């Protein structure tokens, strides 16, 4: 199945405060009203970079699997909420071939009424995450309007990434592409509007 | 960076010939601004009540409430609005260029044309408004019999500029314009500063942190090339900008001298119509004249002839033209009608009837 | 100097450039923690038998070397490729530290591109290595009454160790004629053997705990530091500052910025940053640049005086007779009530010259005499005689024909 | 050499492009000169500050290296004194105005 | 060429502000242009005598 981006999945690109501006920047984004894959798992490519986002209310969906092989061959980011908080590990698993929780080591780490959306991308060995939290009115869709994801984690792990999977409903999956985009930051240094500068020919005049 | 600055000697004469022309800038502004305001030998200033003949400069003379500026002024200051970089003041300061154009205008007012050519020799203003008058070719008489209509129109025309004025801030497109310019080529100067110019990175910092010194150093040069042709880039710039104003100050220096100080006969050079007046006002980095002109409104046919036979004389207007209502025949002023009857005082013969195409039998009256 | 002269003519000439210059350096990075447990590698009650030696991977971690090179407690402490009071400055993507028992005689075996039983069989290290080897002696830790037959060494093996080679398989080595079997026999050998360490031995029998520390940079990134130092943070004056990786030279202040839990520097239009978190107490401080401007001296000419004024330009008089012009901080001008022609300019209404023992003054420009013109309702003036008037007009019409031949100029002959 | 070659021809396309805009600014003041020359020498300017202050008279060139002279005669009112005046005057019932 | 584009970048400004000025140049032709001609408000025709 497929849905429609609308002008959701920017994030800060850097950690600078501007205030009262308007920044154009070239970075991995989804660009503005694209087609993003939907579903209610298999394994996915990563690309360049990965949007996702889900509708939930009742912690159905508790992390990530992420690696070349996706299998022991070598080394794979492990990532899950254990219910209390983020846990993070890195090793060779050799874990099931439907991986679930119920309705080696060279680093580890300890951290429907929400859409919950995150930016996943790898650059020169540090793993990016970015998030936001936000309410919803619909369920099969996500909803129209605009709010930027901000960092969560930065992880100096060198590991190579080509595919994923989610451990389990309804969520979205789309690819980061080199775009330039405009950011409007107000006066509490907020991105609070973008202009995807690719996307028509009124985009490139503004 | 001290390691970088002994590189740069490297280059020699560059950096002192860089602040050298942008000193010349910088002083030739300071003789734009001088050559426009500085005309008048004396800061007159105005009697203390307003008997201009029913006249009302009150939008344009200064206002003692607020800088001394006149309540259009104060519109036309509204409607216009570190990296080694720094801006210099200007020697005249906005109090000061106020004051030159009230003393030019108070001059105009109580004086006309005179205070341009010696001392100011005053004169009223409803007699200044009729040799304005007579300069244009119509006839003194013709403000005197209108002098409260002429008056209601100009005092009608300043508020217009008032309402013109206050609805919007692409009134003052030009001086804008200017201001617009000078930001965006110091912008692009600085953001110029984060450019790599084939070095490894921006920051001589980070050069001087990541590498040795023999290798430091021709990074270094990388950047200190790009800067330097980003610099030298910049005073070209501004050097051809600076040659547009200074075309620009010469022409208002010129407005200045011909067309507030005098009443020009040049065709559109004081505004359309025939030029009576014109009002200096300051604005943010420039002048605005309020030009006065007469403008000919309703008009209408008449038969005309280019002399009049008598006995066997032909007679030809002195000042004016021959015209015809279509049963007798006047002669009027060109630029506006009053007919008067034909007489041997408003003509002049020269010659018999036979030589003149299209010449007509009439009368003249010898009085 | 400046004019390349001996005379000058009357003028304002800028002569130099002022800058306020940094009064001290600061530097600020986070609160040091995640600090490595070194006592694992050194202070274990534990230690490993040298032919199966011990190995510790550090990653993602600041690690001291500090402690290490200034503690008493080395009967040994040596660096190779760095020099050991550089250490606590370096990165790297990883760090090692290879843990092991000898006796106190075979210690320098553990050197670059080195030989013999313990080098050869145990534990090697190439011709060029680069990490340093640290030891202690271990008598009362590691040797017992009636001997410690427990700690073991290789003292057979098919063919010498590569460099960092670690080898723990029981193979049993055949030194006759004779194959082994699979088993020892008349010269043939199991290849691991023990020194039977006792405390009463002369030391170089005597068992030491040895530590070789390695180092590692890829591509990968540098996940372990040594410790960063913070100096204390000085507001309201101009200094060189550095806040993690960012360095810079500025007069920081207190500022009413709000920046987001996650941001850490601030920018301006021009991109230049212009406020920055402090990283120990997360406060914002504004960044404004150290003072500076032209400098320039005010002469009435090397014919009439040697006088001068100095005009800091843009400059307050906190920074650098003395005044303070709008053009910026004045010195050795009086400043006069009276005002005058403009003889020379400075700038913002104020202009300068040299007048009465005189000396040079400046003031307020004036424009001209006022006049209140004698304008009235029904009264003309008219002139009764005149003057004839000659003016001198000057204007430059030609500049002198010059021409420059590249191909010479550039290169000649 | 290449680097010598690289700072001599920067420095002459600096130089070139200098001279450039001053001449256009020399040709400027020419171009004025020029039309002061027709207008003044040649004729009697109307030009209000054109040709010297006061009501211009005439005007003569001197010539002067790498340049002119206009030295212009004009016509300065000098000793003003105060009348009473009016815009016409009565006779007859009739309005005259002077000629 | 995509290989040599991407070094150009690392120049930054220069070859924005190079069209900007080109493109100023254009404009101003057809402004100079109707500084000259067109003065007039009306088009006036000539009688047919
Ligand atoms: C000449 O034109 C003016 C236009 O201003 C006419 O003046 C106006 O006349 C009306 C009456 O028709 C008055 O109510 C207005 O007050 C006048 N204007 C002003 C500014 O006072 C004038 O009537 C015209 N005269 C002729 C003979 O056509
Ligand atoms: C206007 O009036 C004069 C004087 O009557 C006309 O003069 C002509 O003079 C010659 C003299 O030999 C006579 O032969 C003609 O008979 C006169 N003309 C007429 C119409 O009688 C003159 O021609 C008249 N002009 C016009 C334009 O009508
Ligand atoms: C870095 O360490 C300092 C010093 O402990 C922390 O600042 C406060 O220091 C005072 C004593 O001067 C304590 O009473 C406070 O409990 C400390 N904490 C706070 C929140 O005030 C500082 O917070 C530490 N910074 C970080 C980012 O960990
Ligand atoms: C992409 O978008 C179109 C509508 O623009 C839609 O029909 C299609 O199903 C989407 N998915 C793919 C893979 O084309
Ligand atoms: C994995 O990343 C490293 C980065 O140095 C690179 O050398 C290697 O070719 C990559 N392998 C794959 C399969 O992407
Ligand atoms: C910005 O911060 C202020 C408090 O400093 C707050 O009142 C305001 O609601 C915030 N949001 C916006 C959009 O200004
Ligand atoms: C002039 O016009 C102003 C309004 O613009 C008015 O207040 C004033 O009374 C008028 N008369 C005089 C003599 O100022
Ligand atoms: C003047 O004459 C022409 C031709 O008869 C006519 O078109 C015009 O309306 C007339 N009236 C005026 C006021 O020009
Ligand atoms: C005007 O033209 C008519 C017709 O051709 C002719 O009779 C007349 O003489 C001309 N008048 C003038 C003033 O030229
Ligand atoms: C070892 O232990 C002592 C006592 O706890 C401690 O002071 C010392 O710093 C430790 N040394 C190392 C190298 O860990
Ligand atoms: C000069 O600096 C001092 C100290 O900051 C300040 O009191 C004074 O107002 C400043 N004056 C000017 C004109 O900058
Ligand atoms: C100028 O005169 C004023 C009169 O109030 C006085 O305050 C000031 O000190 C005088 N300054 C000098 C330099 O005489
Ligand atoms: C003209 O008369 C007034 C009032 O008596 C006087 O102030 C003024 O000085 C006189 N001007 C001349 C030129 O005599």
């Amino acid at each position: 199945a497929y849905t429609n981006s609308f002008t959701r999945g920017v994030y800060y690109p850097d950690k600078v405060f501007r205030s009262s501006v308007l920044h154009s920047t070239q970075d991995l984004f989804l660009p503005f009203f694209s087609n993003v894959t939907w579903f209610h798992n298999p394994v996915l490519p990563f690309n360049d970079g990965v949007y996702f986002a889900s509708t939930e209310k009742s912690n159905i969906i508790r992390g990530w699997i992420f690696g070349t092989t996706l299998d022991s061959k070598t080394q794979s980011l492990l990532i899950v909420n254990n219910a209390t908080n983020v846990v993070i590990k890195v090793c060779e698993f050799q874990f099931c071939n439907d991986p679930f929780l119920g309705v080696n080591c060279t680093f580890e780490y300890v951290s429907f009424k929400n859409l919950r959306e995150f930016v996943f991308k790898n650059i020169d060995g540090y793993f990016k995450i970015y998030s936001k939290h936000t309410p919803i009115n619909l369920v099969r869709d996500l909803p129209q309007g605009f709010s930027a994801l901000e960092p969560l984690v930065d992880l100096p792990i060198g590991i190579n990434i080509t595919r994923f999977q989610t451990l389990l409903a309804a969520y979205y999956v789309g690819y980061l592409q080199p775009r330039t985009f405009l950011l409007k930051y107000n006066e509490n240094g907020t991105i609070t509007d973008a202009v995807d500068c690719a996307l028509d020919p009124l985009s490139e005049t503004k | 960076s001290t390691e970088c600055s002994n590189l740069l000697l490297q280059y020699g004469s560059f950096c002192t010939q860089l602040n050298r022309a942008l000193t010349g800038i910088a002083v030739e502004q300071d003789k734009n601004t001088q050559e426009v305001f500085a005309q008048v030998k004396q800061i007159y200033k105005t009697p203390p009540i307003k008997d201009f003949g029913g006249f009302n400069f009150s939008q344009i003379l200064p206002d003692p409430s607020k800088s001394k500026r006149s309540f259009i002024e104060d519109l036309l200051f509204n409607k216009v609005t570190f990296n080694g970089l720094t801006v210099l003041p200007p020697l005249l300061t906005d109090e000061m260029i106020a004051q030159y154009t009230s003393a030019l205008l108070a001059g105009t007012i109580t004086s006309g044309w005179t205070f341009g050519a010696g001392a100011a020799l005053q004169i009223p203003f409803a007699m200044q408004m009729a040799y304005r008058f007579n300069g244009i070719g119509v006839t003194q008489n013709v403000l005197y019999e209108n002098q409260k209509l002429i008056a209601n129109q100009f005092n009608s025309a300043i508020g217009k500029i008032q309402d013109s004025l206050s609805s919007t801030a692409s009134a003052l497109g030009k001086l804008q314009d200017v201001v617009n310019q000078n930001a965006q080529a110091l912008n692009t100067l600085v953001k110029q500063l984060s450019s790599n110019f084939g070095a490894i990175s921006s920051v001589l910092n980070d050069i001087l942190a990541r590498l040795d010194k023999v290798e430091a150093e021709v990074q270094i040069d990388r950047l200190i090339t790009g800067r330097l042709q980003s610099l030298q880039t910049y005073v070209t710039q501004q050097l051809i900008r600076a040659a547009e104003i200074r075309a620009s100050a010469n022409l208002a220096a010129t407005k200045m001298s011909e067309c507030v100080l005098g009443q020009s006969k040049r065709v559109d050079f004081c505004g359309k119509g025939y030029h009576l007046m014109s009002f200096p006002q300051s604005a943010p980095h420039g002048v605005v004249f309020l030009h006065v002109t007469y403008v000919p409104a309703q008009e209408k046919n008449f038969t005309t002839a280019p002399a009049i036979c008598h006995d066997g004389k032909a007679h030809f207007p002195r000042e004016g033209v021959f015209v015809s209502n279509g049963t007798h025949w006047f002669v009027t002023q060109r630029n506006f009608y009053e007919p008067q009857i034909i007489t041997t005082h408003n003509t002049f013969v020269s010659g018999n009837c036979d030589v003149v195409i299209g010449i007509v039998n009439n009368t003249v009256y010898d009085p | 100097c400046t004019l390349k002269s001996f005379t000058v003519e009357k003028g304002i000439y800028q002569t130099s450039n002022f800058r306020v210059q940094p009064t001290e350096s600061i530097v600020r990075f986070p609160n040091i923690t995640n600090l490595c447990p070194f006592g694992e590698v050194f202070n274990a009650t534990r230690f490993a038998s040298v032919y199966a030696w011990n190995r510790k991977r550090i990653s993602n971690c600041v690690a001291d070397y500090s402690v290490l090179y200034n503690s008493a407690s080395f009967s040994t402490f040596k660096c190779y490729g760095v020099s050991p009071t550089k250490l606590n400055d370096l990165c790297f993507t990883n760090v090692y530290a290879d843990s092991f028992v000898i006796r106190g005689d075979e210690v320098r075996q553990i050197a670059p591109g080195q030989t013999g039983k313990i080098a050869d069989y145990n534990y090697k290290l190439p011709d060029d290595f680069t990490g340093c080897v640290i030891a202690w002696n271990s008598n009362n830790l590691d040797s017992k009454v009636g001997g410690n037959y427990n700690y073991l060494y290789r003292l057979f093996r098919k063919s010498n160790l590569k460099p960092f080679e670690r080898d723990i398989s029981t193979e049993i080595y055949q030194a006759g004629s004779t194959p082994c079997n699979g088993v020892e026999g008349f010269n043939c050998y199991f290849p691991l053997q023990s020194y039977g360490f006792q405390p009463t031995y002369g030391v170089g029998y005597q068992p030491y705990r040895v530590v070789v520390l390695s180092f590692e940079l890829l591509h990968a990134p540098a996940t372990v530091c040594g410790p960063k130092k913070s100096t204390n943070l000085v507001k309201n004056k101009c200094v060189n500052f550095n806040f993690n990786g960012l360095t810079g030279t500025g007069v920081l202040t207190e500022s009413n910025k709000k920046f987001l839990p996650f941001q850490q520097f601030g920018r301006d239009i021009d991109d230049t940053t212009d406020a920055v978190r402090d990283p120990q107490t997360l406060e914002i401080l504004d960044i404004t640049p150290c003072s500076f401007g032209g400098v320039s001296v005010i002469t009435p000419g090397t014919n009439t005086s040697n006088q001068v004024a100095v005009l800091y330009q843009g400059v307050n008089c906190t920074e650098v007779n003395v005044f303070q012009t709008r053009a910026g901080c004045l010195i050795g001008a009086e400043h006069v009530n009276n005002s005058y022609e403009c003889d020379i300019p400075i700038g913002a209404g104020i202009c300068a010259s040299y007048q009465t023992s005189q000396s040079i003054i400046a003031y307020t420009m004036s424009l001209g005499a006022e006049n209140s013109v004698a304008y009235s309702n029904n009264s003309i003036a008219i002139p009764i005689n005149f003057t004839i008037s000659v003016t001198t007009e000057i204007l430059p019409v030609s500049m002198t024909k010059t021409s420059v031949d590249c191909t010479m100029y550039i290169c000649g002959d």
